[PDB]
């Protein structure tokens, strides 16, 4: 209803959010009766613009369409609209605009890279009336967004999963842009180093000793409290093999105090026959007495006669005794079946087990684009909880066709390496020499700058692009303190399809821990004849180290093994990514590194406001904006991340440039 | 509030192993070697008791010698009277033995005894002598 509208805007539909609450504190701070009507009012206006996201939506047409007593209230719904306009929750993206845009324009933003981040802001700054220039050091746009095209071989090298569209503001786009969305199939045969298949035992045992071994992990980690370790933080995998060594220990123990039940047992044995022994010898000399004393003639006296009796009398005695002492010899002898046929587990994993293991822990630094060594115990899944609902998709014409058509209508400057950023209080000039022949030097000047520099670039030592004055150490030490980490894609284009055709993707088992990122996994993903197979973890950074030709042979041997020598042509085209090595990128994307935490991701997004030029004027305005994947507390590292925090900056530029008047 | 059911982590496990770099590996070879340390000596009481039971062979089957059926009566034959005190000194008030000494005397008969020929027998100095061993 308009409720799911509010799921989709990411927005609870029935409590106003603290962004609201900044721009109408009359109304929260007011009665319930007035927070209802808004919040109607807000989820309403987010359902005509879901309901068809390629026309704009007017403030004429939101009114014409509530009804009493919500339409009562004109700038109230006024209000909302501008608001939810404001920061792209209704016109964002490629709509047809009713109101064609004024003739003339209000201030001057310059925004360094044309990535999504960067072309999402643009695209909303220009929708807002106002210059906006692109800087871009590549010859193309969408940065880590990338596609390989040659003929009809597509595939991407950047981004290529839209992780599920509930919620998702790229559903919008999809339905904006076309964009061929295939669901991706979730199952993932395993087949090992030799070329065979893991067996549905084993696939779902360590499977599940995988998922129980993270738990693990968290539980150490918020209940446990085990977040320091020598003075340093814990990370993720350091504190997975603290646990799988506490289960080794485990096991151990476990076979310690059953061979110690046998123990307990055998010697209870010992004692036992060692009375049996020693009254089989009572028992042998008796009936030796007995038998004397029965060989004398009656008739007897009668001491002599008592002799007899007594020896008999004490012989059926020690014959008792020594028939209970082989009953309870028969007990002891049977629990020690018992004991010996129940042995407890013979080891926690297996070399096959822990090798297994390791391709889910390959998975994991895929995920997270690093090895589990760096990720941060206590947060590496903080984002988890603003999870989109529904399948993961491909896109299937290639995923820069999203960039390519935001990119429309908007002035780009390609082949411009920005290189220092100047802001002071009374604006700012940046400065891009052109990628080619670097000589040549460019000069813009602007009422602000909007930096989606990749946080790998902005990590660079030596910088490659100056700050004058330079970042706060606040800023400086965020971005010390973020990780940005590093996964590479390997495109196949053959000739025919020779895989299983209804499996997407399709794993391989690596021999070493060290290894276990190495060719890991393949995609079937596409229309034509193209595998893609990723390198992750520890692995990722050294294949880079390595020509195309050694990394697509051991990609061919690999298949070889599970598909047969004979079934794996020569690939027609090959494509290997590096994107530690490329320079405009410096890494994949960002991860919580051990020692920081999400709050740092927010440190990222705060603009700087330079000092003023005359000592004691006012305070001036800040100059310099952040946007980017990096900048995007709740969806770091993704595309709608990236989307979403460029959608924000634009807002936020908006509002200090050409002033919120929706806030009284 | 408790793990996933299966890891084991306790306060105590967890600061043991973390303790140094190698007190994983220490820790772990302690029990490595109490393992084998347990498992040679159930490898020795094995043959310990597997020569015990070799010199139990044959049981206890030459010395079994029959059981005697016989019906209790109630008359004292002068015999049984001399085999009574003869028990007396030798089992003093184990009146279980006595009655299967005697063969034909409950055990109740043995006790009543004690009292009726209590006089005639001495029966109280034959026990004071009976505890002298
Ligand atoms: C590198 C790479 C990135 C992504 C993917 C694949 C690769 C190889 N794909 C993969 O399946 C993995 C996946 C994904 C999904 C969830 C997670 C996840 C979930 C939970 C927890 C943790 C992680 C992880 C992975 C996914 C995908 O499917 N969909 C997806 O959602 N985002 C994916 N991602 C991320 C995405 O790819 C990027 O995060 C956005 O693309 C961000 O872009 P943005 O920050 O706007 O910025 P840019 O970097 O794109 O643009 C910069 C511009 O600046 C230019 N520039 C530089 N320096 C200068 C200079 N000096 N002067 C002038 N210009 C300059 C540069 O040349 C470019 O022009």
């Amino acid at each position: 209803g308009v409720e799911g509208a509010a799921f989709q805007s990411r927005l609870p539909h029935d409590r106003m959010t603290s962004q609201e609450a900044a721009c109408f504190p009359d109304i929260i701070s007011g009665p319930q009766q007035t927070q209802k009507v808004f919040l109607f009012i807000r989820n309403r206006t987010l359902q005509l613009w879901l309901d068809n996201p390629k026309i704009q939506l007017t403030f004429e047409a939101t009114l014409q369409q509530l009804e009493a007593p919500y339409n009562s209230d004109t700038v109230l719904v006024h209000r909302v609209h501008s608001y939810l306009e404001r920061h792209g929750l209704i016109n964002f993206g490629i709509y047809k605009r009713i109101k064609p845009l004024p003739t003339k324009k209000t201030g001057k933003v310059i925004i360094i890279g044309s990535g999504v981040s960067g072309l999402a802001a643009a695209r909303q700054l220009q929708s807002f009336g106002m210059d906006v220039t692109l800087l871009e050091a590549r010859d193309r746009v969408g940065g880590r967004v990338a596609t390989f095209r040659k003929g009809n071989y597509v595939a991407d090298l950047g981004a290529m999963v839209v992780t599920g569209l509930g919620g998702n503001p790229m559903a919008v786009v999809s339905k904006q842009v076309n964009m061929e969305l295939a669901k991706i199939k979730q199952k993932c045969p395993l087949y090992e180093a030799n070329g065979q298949a893991v067996p549905k035992e084993k696939d779902e045992m360590v499977e599940q000793e995988f998922n129980r071994l993270l738990e693990a992990t968290s539980y150490l980690s918020h209940q446990l409290d085990f977040n320091v370790l020598n003075n340093k933080p814990v990370s993720l995998g350091q504190a997975l093999e603290v646990v799988i060594q506490l289960q080794e220990k485990h096991v151990k123990d476990e076979q310690i105090e059953h061979w110690k039940k046998i123990v307990k047992t055998q010697e209870e044995l010992k004692e036992l026959l060692n009375k049996m022994v020693n009254l089989k010898e009572k028992i042998k000399e008796l009936h030796q007495q007995y038998k004397e004393a029965s060989e004398v003639k009656p008739p007897r006296d009668i001491t002599a006669e008592f002799l007899v009796k007594s020896k008999h009398r004490d012989l059926t005695a020690l014959c008792k005794e020594y028939d209970e002492l082989a009953e309870t010899q028969g007990k002891l002898e049977e629990k020690l079946q018992e004991l010996e046929a129940n042995p407890p587990s013979d080891v926690y994993l297996s070399s096959r087990d822990r090798q297994i293991l390791d391709w889910h822990f390959a998975n994991l630094e895929f995920a997270n684009a690093t090895p589990l060594s760096t990720l941060s115990l206590k947060h590496w899944d903080q984002d988890d909880d603003f999870e989109f609902t529904g399948s993961h998709l491909t896109v299937r014409n290639g995923y820069s066709c999203v960039p390519v058509a935001l990119a429309e209508g908007l002035d780009i400057k390609l082949n411009t390496a920005v290189r220092q950023v100047r802001y002071t209080a009374s604006g700012c000039e940046v400065i891009a020499v052109n990628t080619r022949s670097t000589s040549q030097t460019f000069i813009y000047k602007c009422d602000a700058v909007l930096c989606t520099l990749p946080l790998g670039v902005l990590k660079q030592q030596p910088p490659a692009v100056q700050f004058v004055p330079p970042l706060p150490e606040w800023k400086t030490s965020a971005v010390q303190r973020m990780g940005f980490g590093n996964l590479n894609k390997v495109v196949l284009c053959f000739d025919r399809v020779f895989w299983d055709p209804s499996v997407n993707l399709f794993g391989h088992v690596g021999s070493t821990t060290a290894s276990r990122g190495e060719l890991f996994l393949f995609w079937n993903l596409y229309k034509a004849p193209i595998l893609l197979a990723l390198v992750a973890g520890e692995a990722a950074g050294i294949m880079e180290n390595i020509s195309d030709d050694v990394i697509v042979g051991r990609c061919l041997a690999i298949l070889k093994g599970i598909f047969g020598s004979s079934a794996v042509p020569q690939p027609k085209e090959t494509v290997v990514s590096r994107w530690r090595a490329d320079p405009w990128a410096r890494g994949s994307y960002s991860y919580v590194a051990a020692g920081s935490s999400g709050n740092d991701y927010d440190l990222m997004a705060q603009p700087i406001t330079p000092g003023p030029s005359i000592p004691g004027a006012p305070q001036p305005i800040p100059r310099l904006f952040f946007a980017g994947e990096h900048t995007i507390r709740n969806y770091p590292a993704t595309v709608h991340g990236a989307l979403l925090s460029g959608l924000r900056e634009a807002g936020r530029i908006a509002d200090q440039f050409l002033g919120a008047m929706y806030t009284l | 509030r408790k793990p996933p059911k299966g890891m084991f982590l306790s306060q105590e496990d967890v600061e043991a192993v973390s303790a140094n770099a190698t007190a994983a590996t220490t820790v772990l070879r302690q029990l490595d070697m109490e393992l084998v340390s347990v498992k040679r000596q159930i490898q020795n009481i094995k043959q310990t008791n597997s020569a015990l039971k070799e010199k139990l062979d044959g049981g206890i089957e030459p010395y079994r010698l029959p059981e005697v059926i016989q019906k209790c009566n109630a008359r004292w034959t002068t015999e049984e009277q001399l085999l009574a005190v003869q028990a007396i000194r030798k089992y003093g008030r184990d009146f279980q033995a006595i009655s299967d000494v005697i063969g034909n005397k409950s055990v109740v008969q043995v006790k009543n005894f004690f009292v009726n020929y209590r006089r005639r027998f001495n029966i109280d100095e034959v026990l004071q002598e009976w505890e002298a061993e």
